[PDB]
This record gives C-alpha cells, structure tokens and sequence, in this order.
C-alpha cells in the first residue's frame, strides 16, 4: 500500500483531479498523513484548503471508501486545537456528519458518530450547535435496540462517548429538553457490562449533576442512584473516578437528594473510598463527605453508624493537603448541625489531636475553617459545662500555644478567632 | 478524553 507518506501538494494534486478514484486514493492518502502519532500535519491540510473538499465527499454515496476516508480524515482535524474543529465546522461538516449517521455502513456511521463527538467536545456552542442540527435523533435511534450486546463493542463505546460529550460543559449547560431525550438511552447504558461504556455514561451523569438542584434532580429521578451506588464500589478506577463525582455532585443538592444517595447504601463504600490510594478518589470522597456532613443531624447520625468518623478522623491525620483540607470543612460542617452528642462522640475519636496539627498549615483558609470548628466544639462543652476538660486537651497536645501564637497572624477574622476563644476559654 | 483522533 503506497499511499504512504505523500506530500500535500501530491495529496492537493489528487484531490482537485476530476477523477474520483485519483481523489479517493489521494484522501486516504490525506487520512494516513492525519493518523501519524508524531505531529499530523492538521494546519497545512487545513492551510491546503482542503476541507471543504473533504466535507463535500462526505456526500458521495455511490462511493462509500471515499466517505469513509474523508470522514476519518476529518474526523482527525477535528480532534485537535478549537480552531482547527472550527475550521471542520466552517466546511459544513456538521450536517454532513448527521446525514451519514443512516449509512448503511456501519463503519462510516462509526465515523459519523466519532467526529460529531469531537465536535460536541470543543465547548457548549459547538455541543449545542450539533443538537440544533439535530444530531439527538439518529444518534438514538442506533441504540434503539432490544439487547445492547449485540452492538458492536467499539461502536458502542463511541455513542456512548459522543452522548457524554452532548452532556458535557456547562456554560451553559445543554438543553434541557435535550437532556431529557438521552436521558432514557443513557440510563440503560448505565446498566451496560462493559468497563468502557460504564465510564463514559458515569461522566455524561457526573456532568448532567453538575449544576443547579432541578438537573440533579433530572437524574435522581431516574433512580440511577442505586445503580450510581453500585458502581461505586467497582474494581475498574476508570470507572470508580466518575462515579463518585456523580455522587459528589449529587449531595451538592437538597437534602432529599442526599438521603437518596444514603438510602441507595453509598456510605458503606466510604471505609474504602476514604482510605483509598488514588489520590484524587480520597479527595472527592471526603469532600462528598463533607456535603453530607452538611446535612440534617439524622444524615450526620448516618455517618455516625457506619463508623465513618474514625475515617474523617485519620483523613484528618495523614492525607496529602488537599484532601486533609476537604476533612477539615466535612467536620466543621458536621460541627456545625450536630447535636451535642454527635459533637461529643467527634471529640471521643480523637479529633482534636489531628485538628490542632493543622492551624500551622500555612494555607489562610483551613485556618478559619478548624477555627470554627474549634469554637463549635466548645460550644456544645459549654452546653455540658465541660469547657474546661476541653481546654485541657487542646493544651496536652500543644493546641494552646499554635492558636496563642494566631493572634499575630495577619489575616482579620483569623486574629479575631484566635482572640476571641483565648480570652473566651483560656483565663 | 475532550477529543480524539484515530491511530
């Protein structure tokens, strides 16, 4: 096969001939070119005027391999910089695109799928430009099948890729009635055996949850919770990463949501997530912690059975800054709706140790954050007159001298924390 | 995962 490694002006030469198979085999020779690991040469093809070119092949259907190679080869500039999809979209591509969804072949249709995906990708205008062109529904209409199985399995991870990007970005976010026509075909995505289509519907529900409480509670209504729950608890990290956002963003909401996401049995899956070794899980598991920590002392109490205190405790004690920082907020924000027991029981698993450690962070907010934390943990000793076996603590531990010493830091309402719990507790 | 090119 020497349709390897032309130059472009041999490709332009093939292109303008009036000879369709000198074009055919010139656009493929366009598509290896694009389909380089090191530096596809994207600007010049773009630089060459070619894709207009390219756009109008897609319209070819006595001759099937020329769609296909101008789809793929489009497909390829579409993938990189905004400006050169803008330029896949200044050439007409979009409607271009849509109308090959119905091809007969499904290794174009393929093609199809791929590059409106990565047209949708660029950012919500061209996402929401693709559905005005109404993309949605012969997207759908290739997944409107009794048993997914029998779908190809590369040609499904692509729909299932392209519908997330329809799902995706947020300013603003996609249109609602948009939403609510994938909404359907996503849940039973969801529902998938696949590792890679259970990633990529994970992410299309984490960016649909990202927002105000009524898109949540598109989805919540759904009861893909329980499903989002299970999920959870996968082995596939791919997998576990976006789920967890789900459920992250949905504890963002009412508190009705929350208890949704309790009810479904997430908080078993915390011992692990809480402890886990990525990173990142650690961090988005504890700030979801921390929302629910937000929550009504029934939902605190819930974190209290499933022994989830010792957790934020040792979250508390050893996690790298940024995830010690969210435990910080779940237990101010537990501190703060707690019943006077539920704060008790906090100090009991030893939260002030690990709490002190951190007021000689040098991060300006955390700082507040424990503070208030401090100050509504006293709160309930005075409700039990125990302020003082409390401020004996905070001395045993070397508490005492990093708040004393907090009065010379800088910032206004810190000093005045600090000042205010000394003279308040300490004489 | 934004966008992505084939081989």
């Amino acid at each position: 096969q020497g349709t390897v490694n032309w130059s472009v002006e041999d490709i332009v030469k093939g292109i303008n001939s009036n000879n369709l198979e000198s074009q055919l085999q010139a656009t493929q020779a366009a598509r290896k070119l694009l389909s380089r690991e090191k530096q596809p040469p994207i600007d010049n093809i773009i630089r060459a005027g070619l894709i207009p070119k390219f756009v109008s092949f897609l319209g070819k259907t006595d001759c099937s391999p020329i769609q296909f190679e101008s789809a793929w080869a489009l497909t390829n500039i579409a993938s990189g910089t905004s400006e050169q999809t803008k330029a896949v979209v200044d050439g007409g591509a979009i409607p271009a695109f849509i109308s090959l969804l119905a091809s007969p072949h499904a290794h174009i249709s393929e093609q199809a799928v791929w590059a409106l995906g990565n047209i949708a990708g660029d950012g919500s205008a061209f996402r929401d430009l693709v559905i005005k062109h109404g993309a949605i529904d012969p997207l759908l209409a290739l997944l409107a099948v009794p048993d997914l199985s029998t779908l190809a399995c590369g040609y499904l991870r692509n729909l299932t890729w392209t519908l997330s990007n329809l799902c995706r970005n947020k300013n603003p976010a996609p249109p609602l009635d948009a939403v609510e026509q994938i909404l359907p075909t996503l849940v039973r995505l969801l529902h998938h055996n696949d590792p890679e289509v259970l990633a990529d519907s994970c992410w299309a529900i984490s960016y649909l949850t990202d927002g105000p409480n009524e898109r949540i509670e598109m989805v919540v209504k759904k009861g893909v919770v329980p499903q989002l729950v299970k999920l959870l608890g996968a082995t596939e990290l791919p997998i576990v990463t976006p789920a967890l956002r789900a459920i992250g963003n949905i504890v963002t909401g009412t508190d009705e949501q929350t208890q949704k996401v309790i009810d479904a049995g997430a908080l078993a899956v915390f011992p692990s997530l809480l402890t886990n070794p990525k990173t990142n899980i650690q961090k988005e598991a504890t700030w979801t912690m921390s929302n629910i920590t937000a929550g009504r002392q029934d939902q605190i109490q819930q974190v209290v059975n499933h022994g989830l205190v010792p957790f934020l405790v040792g979250v508390l004690s050893k996690a790298d800054f940024k995830t010690q920082k969210e435990a910080a907020w779940a237990i101010t924000n537990y501190t703060s709706g707690g019943t006077v027991e539920q704060i008790v029981y906090l100090v009991h698993c030893g939260i002030i140790e690990p709490l002190m450690n951190l007021l000689s962070a040098k991060d300006t907010k955390i700082i507040q954050v424990i503070l208030d934390a401090i100050s509504n943990i006293f709160q309930a000793a005075e409700k039990l007159g125990e302020t003082e076996k409390l401020s004996i603590m905070i001395e045993e531990c070397g508490g005492l001298d990093k708040i004393e010493a907090l009065q010379r830091h800088e910032n206004e309402s810190v000093y005045k924390a600090s000042l205010n719990l000394i003279e308040k507790y300490f004489s | 995962y934004r966008r992505r090119r084939r081989y």
